[PDB]
């Protein structure tokens, strides 16, 4: 039992840290952007759109 | 008619900087107003998130 018990374990182990390992590796990913806003207060172009 | 003509020249130099001033100012508001719109929608898209 307690033979069984271990390898069953460390199957489990196994997989959960070959997991993890990727897991922990790429979480970088979630790095994006927030889009803030400062009121653009300064701004004061000229009417020429012909570029559309 | 000297009179006359500085009286015109007067009335029509005050009547383009009147115009020159409302249309720039209404460049302001306009400029202004995108400010407020743009604001609110970021303002709508962070009680979204929150929620």
């Amino acid at each position: 039992l307690g033979t069984r018990a271990k390898e069953s374990l460390d199957l489990r182990a196994h997989l959960k840290q070959v997991k993890k390992e990727d897991i922990e590796k790429e979480n970088r990913e979630v790095g994006d952007w927030r889009k803030n806003i400062d009121a653009l207060s300064g701004m004061e172009g000229r009417k020429k759109k012909f570029e559309g | 008619l000297k009179d006359a003509q500085e009286k015109l020249e007067l009335a029509e130099k005050k009547a383009t900087d009147a115009e020159a001033d409302v249309a720039s100012l209404n460049r302001r508001i306009q400029l202004v107003e995108e400010e407020l719109d743009r604001a609110q929608e970021r303002l709508a898209t962070a009680l979204q998130k929150l929620e």
